[PDB]
RNA sequence: GGCCGGGAACUCAAAGGAGACUGCCAGUGAUAAACUGGAGGAAGGUGGGGAUGACGUCAAGUCAUCAUGGCCCUUACGACCAGGGCUACACACGUGCUACAAUGGCGCAUACAAAGAGAAGCGACCUCGCGAGAGCAAGCGGACCUCAUAAAGUGCGUCGUAGUCCGGAUUGGAGUCUGCAACUCGACUCCAUGAAGUCGGAAUCGCUAGUAAUCGUGGAUCAGAAUGCCACGGUGAAUACGU
């Protein structure tokens, strides 16, 4: 806006562990106000995902963000009449929203059975390095680095 | 003896009856496992027992009516509150630091001529 | 016996005058009342559009509400009943009387 | 409205009132089981001969003033605009501008 | 229409028909009356039919029985 | 499996399956079945000639296949030889059940003409 | 089983009252007006939502609600009556409803609301019909009777990515009800048939918190005929670095 300034929202944290985090997840996979469908979804994902590591939920988790969080990113500018791309850093909680953001986005365009089953792929993959999240880090990052100039 | 509490959320009302000893809830007259099949509802009735360490030491009494399941989740934390306070009075801070001590006055908006929803407009077209 | 009487009325001003005065009337008269318990109001509601033609907005929204009371009288007699029956009340208020 | 359709409403309400016992037997004729079956027939060739405006659902509400057939409520006798200045001038008992 | 009713018809038009029948030759018969159910003692007739301007002859048969007068004369022209 | 002329899958359930033939519902394979007394998650896989020759016979009491297809062309034709309302509409091909035409019709009209 | 005797404590109903004022604390500022923080309190700085529309602009809309200056017709541009039309159909545009599916379809069985209407009216129990409905009949001018069973949800089975157990246009046969009367031209039920469509080019709209999105419920007009209009609650988000 203009001339104001917008507080923090209070979120409640996840019943079963009790981080506030996985309650942020589960709210941007929610659709259409169904809260406990998603949350169903997320704790067999889960539960699928602590057996192939052998560690915990949270471990796990954490693995597969660090490797899809973004550093720097591009605006457009146009001033002088055309447009340029401009880098400029991120900050830890758009670090959070984008990762999330971009694995629910992966998931969801899989060809697995449930989503469940997709969502338990993705955060597999992403831990091993690989899948349409770390892609789209990586062009973020080269589309970053091809325009230094303009910093 | 018994100690009260009255407590209000969306459309519910909840009255609480608190007695000493051997924890436990009767909610309308069936169990807490029974009534809500929810974690969430179980952990926001749950709360406050838990920040003041007194568990297993209090047995509670709880009718509600009006509204749905979070609202009525809502109500009976509130009550609980209240009657605690009663029965103590000294736990006010505490409680009142973790944020159960207000009220929240939170309501449905109303439909207006004009429009379709509370704040939704049609679709606007120049030609 | 007993006897109820059901008051109503478009204002609550004339409604706790005319309720005032049967309770006098019937306590001086040697007879137990029950005080008046006020019961449930109805509100009624009305839309219409202001404009002679086409102009689809632009609507006003009317109200009317009804007041009502119920007065209890548990033990009447014969002077009590005639006392009743023989009084004027304002011309706003609507009384039924049930034995 | 023109001067010969309130002509026509108080024409059809005095057949309507008329004629009202006489349709009621027939139907009653007609609608009731276990009947002569030729009874029937008989009382279904005479309900067509009574006039048609004696039906009461050949009837149109107008308002009591001007006689405008759209926009009509029950509870007051008139339509919108009719009911808007009478309830600004104050002579609708109860009534008056409403939020909430 | 209802089952328990029976069939409707216009009693002017079961006088014509029965008077025609009895008679026996008939030239065709002039009516306003699309709404009225053919009786199987009418084959054989001419009926002549409104349709908002002039009047339709159609000429009874077997297959008709059961159908409404009206559907024998459309009231609208599209070419 | 050949009930009615026809050959039916033999990987799906008897309810589903028999809805294969024109004619037959899913109230009236429900029916069938029934009357036959077969179960009705059971795939045509593991039947016997004995229940299929059962499935036959009671199939054959309704009318099906061939001897529907020509009751409906004749229904339909009569009417467009007797020259009624609802014949003219059927040989123009603009609907019957007296819906809209300024828009819409589109399943009665194809594709769109310029 | 609030059933019964009871109690006036609690929910709740509807009349009188109290409360929020930059009133108190610290800092900045012209020895100001104010501004950024904190205490208590249900609520804090316009607490949230309504009604309330300045002098004027567009010869803006309405002589078909009503009233009125001037013009025009009076065996007719005024009366009455049955049939038809306002529902047409090579085509172009605006506003909506249902979908193109596993965060789903189908079968069983089990929690939790709010606000309304009713005498030429709302219609329980019982019996008959696969069903829409039919017969006989209590109660209620109503915090009492009736409409009236909330749905999404939770628990257990089946379907396994197919134009399908996804979708439900169109068409054939047989019926129910209102009404003198359902051809043109009504709503609803049963059996059968099972079209287009696999997320939509250039454009383009709504929304800042109990809001968007999604699920059900009621009333006015009304013999009968809402996917429109006006109202009620349940579940419940994402983002605001800045100009």
């Amino acid at each position: 806006p203009r001339r104001r300034v917008i507080g923090q929202r209070k979120i409640l944290p996840d019943p079963k562990f009790g981080s506030e985090l996985l309650a942020k997840f589960v709210n941007i996979l929610m659709v259409d106000g169904k809260k406990s469908t998603a949350e169903s979804i997320v704790y067999s994902a889960l539960e699928t995902l602590a057996q192939r590591s052998g560690k915990s939920e949270l471990e796990a988790f954490e693995v597969a963000l660090e490797n899809v969080r973004p550093t720097v990113e591009v605006k457009s500018r146009r001033v002088g009449g055309s447009t340029y791309q401009v880098p400029v850093e991120v900050r830890p909680v758009r670090r959070n929203a984008l990762a999330m953001r971009w694995i629910v986005e992966a998931a969801r365009k899989r060809g697995d059975k449930s989503m469940a089953l997709r969502l338990a792929n993705e955060l597999s993959d992403a831990a091993e390095n690989k899948g349409t999240a770390v892609k789209k880090r990586e062009d973020v990052h080269r589309m970053a680095e091809a325009n230094k100039a303009f910093a | 003896n018994q100690y009260y509490g009255t407590g209000r959320r969306k459309s519910s009302a909840a009255r609480v009856f608190i007695k000493p000893g051997n924890g436990k809830i009767v909610i309308n007259q069936r169990s807490l496992e029974q009534y809500f099949g929810r974690e969430t509802a179980r952990m926001v009735v749950r709360q406050p027992l838990e920040l003041v360490d007194m568990v297993e030491k209090l047995d509670l009494y709880i009718t509600v009516k009006g509204g749905g399941i979070s609202g009525q989740a809502g109500a009976i934390r509130h009550g609980i509150t209240r009657a605690l306070m009663e029965y103590d009075e000294s736990l006010r801070s505490e409680l009142r630091k973790a944020g159960f001590v207000t009220r929240d006055a939170r309501q449905v908006e109303r439909k207006k001529v004009g429009l379709r929803k509370a704040r939704r407009r049609p679709q606007f077209s120049k030609r | 016996q007993r006897i109820r009487i059901r008051l109503k009325a478009f204002d609550h001003r004339l409604i706790d005058q005319a309720t005032a005065e049967i309770v006098e009337t019937a306590k001086r008269t040697g007879a137990q009342v029950r005080g008046p318990i006020p019961l449930p109001t109805r509100k009624e509601r009305f839309t219409v559009l202001i404009s002679p033609h086409v102009n689809k907005d632009a609507r006003d929204q009317y109200e009317i509400r009804t007041h009502l009371r119920l007065v209890d009288i548990v033990e009447p007699t014969e002077k009590t009943v005639d006392a009743l029956m023989r009084l004027d009340l304002a011309a706003g208020v609507d009384v039924q009387i049930s034995l | 409205a023109k001067q010969s359709m309130k002509a026509r409403e108080v024409k059809r309400v005095a057949l309507a009132d008329k004629y009202f016992a006489k349709r009621a037997e027939l139907k009653a004729i007609i609608s009731d089981v276990n009947a002569s079956d030729e009874d029937r027939w008989n009382a279904v060739l005479k309900l067509q001969t009574l006039p048609r405006d004696s039906s009461p659902s050949r009837q149109r509400n107008r308002c009591r003033q001007t006689g405008r057939p759209h926009g009509f409520l029950r509870k007051f006798g008139l339509s919108r605009i009719k009911v808007r200045e009478a309830a600004m001038r104050g002579e609708i008992p109860g009534l008056k501008k409403a939020s909430w | 229409r209802s089952l328990k009713k029976g069939p409707f018809i216009d009693l002017h038009l079961l006088k014509k028909v029965e008077k025609a029948v009895e008679s026996g030759d008939k030239k065709p018969l002039r009516t306003w009356s699309r709404r009225s159910t053919i009786f199987p003692n009418m084959i054989g007739l001419t009926i002549a039919v409104h349709n908002g301007r002039q009047h339709v002859p159609v000429f009874v048969t077997d297959e008709m029985v059961g159908h409404k007068l009206g559907e024998f004369a459309p009231t609208r022209t599209y070419r | 499996a050949r009930i009615a002329g026809i050959n039916i899958p033999d990987h799906k359930h008897a309810v589903i399956a028999l809805t294969s033939i024109y004619g037959v519902g899913k109230t009236r394979s429900k029916a069938i079945l029934a009357a036959a007394g077969i179960a009705e998650d059971v795939k045509i896989s593991e039947l016997s000639e004995g229940q299929i020759d059962t499935l036959r016979d009671e199939v054959a009491k309704f009318v099906v296949e061939g001897d529907l297809r020509r009751e409906i062309s004749m229904s339909i034709k009569r009417l467009m030889d007797l020259g009624c309302y609802r014949g003219l509409r059927h040989r123009r091909g603009l609907p019957v059940r007296g819906q809209r035409t300024k828009t819409n019709a589109r399943t009665r009209k194809g594709p769109r003409k310029p």
